């Protein structure tokens, strides 16, 4: 994806895929060129070292990233635990807020305060349903201004 | 000694340090063989007359423009100026040689074949000769395999005696009358498939008739040519395996440019194999001053082409390098630094291309770089995506189908029909106003005006009263 | 889309040839404007304000 | 979508050729002058769908009446661009390569299957010593 400003912000799976396709494309040139066997042994053992840094990086020399000094992130490091699975064990969530709490000792046991500035942004789409059912706004864009 | 070492650098370095460096006499002594390695090839092709037909007509194709004047010849050994005089002497002898074979029945073609070496060739017209004649052995070699494939694989023929009578021979009737005569069990069975194994071996005689020579002529030419051919690879393997230490020193200056250390020395060897290919010692210059160019050339030609994520060409790469060599002299001379107004004069560019070359160089960030303070979060959680669309615009375009299904529903039977047809509402691709009429049959100013007055009716307010609110 | 085009011909509105991306004050913050800086790359003409 | 009730197993070289919609035979990613994805590369468009919603790459087929017609200049098919998110390619290795998970994970499946110590297989993957195949008589 292109960052704002002219510079691109790639993943680091494009460095490990662009290295399996070079050492594999050069190994086809080296075999149709009839190289001595001392060279096409350094290409087979050099190809399959780039493929084993793709799947799980670290069980070997830990092929550090280019243009930096930290190790790349292989495929088995995205699945591998961060203390949680990749899927749901994490789910950031819509329709939510957060703020500081205070005392308010006038309440019952089954209620709580909630500011008018969070009740109008948490419950926004519930409001566009009333402002058109009650007949005040005409369309749903014209109601988006009355809530502003 | 095999000490559980993993990294492929140490495993390649020691695997190279077995061979020992060559002397100044070893090079010419090794290279001396390569000339002999080709010398047994060029003599092994002249007696196969099929090359001349391909290239002797190449001069007819040259003056008639069915080929060029350079990619067939490069000057006889020991262009129109020199080719026309001698190339006719190819034919000037050609009419001489072929008449004896219609004694010296073979020597006359030898008189031309012994002398065909004196017509130098370029690689483009070279590979076809070695390819065509080697193509013929592709077929007739399995023909002998075919004769085994039917005779012994069907009729239990003895493969121990028929071989010597028919190993490469392919032209006689040895197991047609001689083998069958003994009255063995394989003998009487062979005549059932006798003609099939003969019609299949008719191609080989047709092939040797396609060349004018015999399979003995055909085989040994494509048998000896491979003899002197492998004698070269034994040599090129010898000189390349020695100088592999030369590549590690040249390919170490370019170490930190985004291309790994091993991807360099494996890119040099692919060039060094070309230096030994093109080397010619009769200039008298030593090898290291010659292969050091082809090696250092390929190690930098590859850094330009395959070390950037977003690939920039090799002619643009030379301009950026030319813009830092000159952006340094402006630094250590002017003191502070240069400006993109002042680089217009140091270099000689139009001052607007230099503003395009400046923002091409920068390579992409990685989406795992930990953000400032090194929090428990990376830069990949802060780039939102824009292919999506707001669920309030998706809730509006579903509300436009409700109105136009209504506001159009207030119109007549077909005065709404043209509106769904002339525009693309509720259909596939809309139609042409004269194409619209092909459903009504009246293609005229009526139909192209029916839409206007009708859609003018909706313009009458309190009908488009609701639709007016969908603009902004 | 098709409905957006029929909504045009009924009102003949001109197409918008430029998208609006102004800078706007953040939500819920309000106070005076006590300064302004204007930098210009060397080679473009300054507006009347800069 | 139909209800699902989940499996796992190895994958053959003839199944991995079934998920893929094309081969990726060049390392180039984008064009550097215009940012249209180059052809045959990693971010290809003929292989992993079109970049813009319902339109070819050149621009011949921009409308919506063309809903499945793959272009003839460059064989992009005019569909939605979320299909750039469910497709895969495949690289065709010029020589095999031991899958590291099934070789270096602690009880080596390549190891205890063939009945060979893991120090002796790592000596054969690095071309440090041969290993006899079908010794015969
Ligand atoms: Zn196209």
């Amino acid at each position: 994806v292109p960052l704002d400003g002219g510079r691109f912000a790639t993943s680091d799976l494009n460095d490990l895929y662009r290295r399996v396709i070079n050492r594999n494309n050069r190994l086809k040139r080296l075999l149709d060129l009839a190289a001595p066997d001392i060279i096409v042994r350094n290409e087979k053992r050099m190809l399959q070292e780039a493929v084993d840094a793709l799947l799980d990086n670290g069980r070997r020399g830990r092929a550090i990233t280019g243009s930096n000094k930290r190790p790349l992130k292989s495929l088995a490091d995205m699945i591998k635990g961060k203390q949680g699975r990749f899927r749901q064990n994490g789910k950031r969530v819509d329709y939510s807020g957060r703020s500081v709490i205070t005392v308010g000792p006038y309440l019952r046991l089954h209620q709580c305060g909630l500011p008018k500035k969070m009740a109008l942004e948490l419950f926004k789409p519930f409001i566009y349903g009333k402002l058109e059912l009650r007949g005040l706004a005409t369309t749903i864009k014209a109601a988006k201004k009355m809530v502003e | 000694e095999i000490g559980r070492t993993t990294d492929p650098v140490r495993m390649y370095m020691r695997e190279m340090g077995t061979v020992e460096l060559l002397t100044r006499e070893g090079e010419i002594d090794i290279a001396k063989r390569i000339e002999d390695g080709i010398n047994q090839v060029q003599c092994s092709v002249a007696e196969y007359p099929e090359a001349i037909t391909y290239l002797l007509e190449q001069y007819d194709r040259v003056e008639a423009e069915e080929a060029r004047l350079s990619d067939l010849i490069t000057g006889f050994v020991d262009d129109p100026e020199l080719a026309r005089e001698k190339f006719a002497e190819l034919r000037a002898q050609y009419v001489v040689t072929r008449d004896t074979i219609k004694a010296t029945a073979q020597e006359e073609i030898l008189k031309l074949s012994e002398v065909f070496k004196q017509f130098r060739l370029v690689p483009k017209q070279f590979d076809y000769l070695v390819n065509s004649m080697r193509v013929m052995m592709d077929r007739v070699r399995t023909q002998e395999r075919l004769i085994m494939k039917l005779c012994v694989e069907q009729c239990k023929m003895p493969k121990k005696n028929f071989i010597t009578l028919f190993t490469g021979n392919e032209t006689s009737d040895t197991w047609f009358n001689a083998a069958i005569a003994m009255n063995k069990p394989w003998s009487e069975k062979l005549h059932d498939v006798s003609e099939e194994v003969h019609r299949a071996l008719q191609k080989l005689q047709q092939i040797e008739e396609e060349t004018g020579l015999t399979i003995e002529q055909v085989k040994d030419i494509n048998r000896r040519m491979s003899i002197g051919e492998a004698k070269a690879r034994r040599a090129k393997k010898e000189m390349v395996e020695a100088n592999l230490r030369l590549v590690i020193s040249i390919a170490k200056k370019y170490t930190n440019r985004g291309l790994q250390f091993l991807d360099l020395i494996q890119e040099g060897n692919i060039g060094l194999m070309k230096a030994v290919d093109k080397f010619e010692y009769r200039r008298g210059y030593k090898f290291s001053t010659y292969a050091t160019w082809w090696i250092r050339q390929a190690i930098t030609r590859s850094i330009a082409d395959q070390a950037r994520t977003i690939r920039i060409p090799v002619h643009m790469i030379e301009t950026i390098n030319k813009l830092n060599r000159i952006s340094r002299q402006m630094l250590q001379e002017m003191g502070r630094e240069p400006t993109p107004e002042e680089l217009a004069e140091r270099m000689l560019m139009p001052e607007d291309k230099i503003r395009k070359v400046l923002k091409i160089a920068k390579e992409p960030i990685s989406m795992e770089t930990p953000i400032g303070d090194d929090e428990d979060s990376h830069l990949g959680d802060f780039i939102e995506d824009t292919t999506l669309e707001l669920p309030l615009d998706s809730a509006t375009t579903e509300s436009l189908r409700a109105a136009t299904h209504d506001v159009l529903a207030g119109l007549t039977a077909r005065e709404a029909k043209v509106l769904r047809m002339r525009f693309g509402i509720d259909m596939n691709t809309d139609y042409t106003l004269e194409e619209v009429g092909k459903q009504f049959d009246v293609t005229r100013e009526r139909i192209r005006q029916i839409e206007a007055k009708a859609l003018r009716k909706l313009r009458h307010p309190s009908r488009s009263e609701v639709l007016r609110s969908f603009l902004d | 889309t098709p409905e957006e085009k029929l909504l045009r011909a009924i009102f003949g509105e001109k197409a918008s040839d430029v998208k609006d991306s102004s800078l706007r004050v953040p939500n819920g913050v309000s106070g005076t404007v006590i300064d302004v800086q204007v930098f210009t790359r060397d080679g473009v003409e300054k507006d009347k304000r800069a | 979508t139909e209800e699902f009730d989940i499996k796992i197993a190895l994958a053959s070289p003839d199944m991995i050729r079934s998920w893929s919609f094309g081969e990726v035979k060049k390392p180039e990613t984008i064009n550097y002058r215009t940012f249209k994805p180059e052809r045959d590369g990693l971010f290809c468009a003929r292989i992993f769908g079109p970049v813009k919603d319902y339109e070819c790459l050149c621009g011949k087929y921009k409308r919506l009446k063309h809903r499945g017609v793959i272009c003839e200049k460059c064989g992009v098919e005019v569909t939605q661009t979320k299909v750039r998110r469910e497709r895969m390619g495949h690289i065709e290795l010029a020589s095999p390569t031991a899958h590291i998970w099934f070789l270096k994970s602690l009880p080596s499946r390549i190891g205890l299957l063939l009945d060979m110590p893991l120090r002796d297989i790592e000596r054969v993957l690095y071309f440090e010593s041969y290993v006899v195949i079908e010794g015969g008589m």
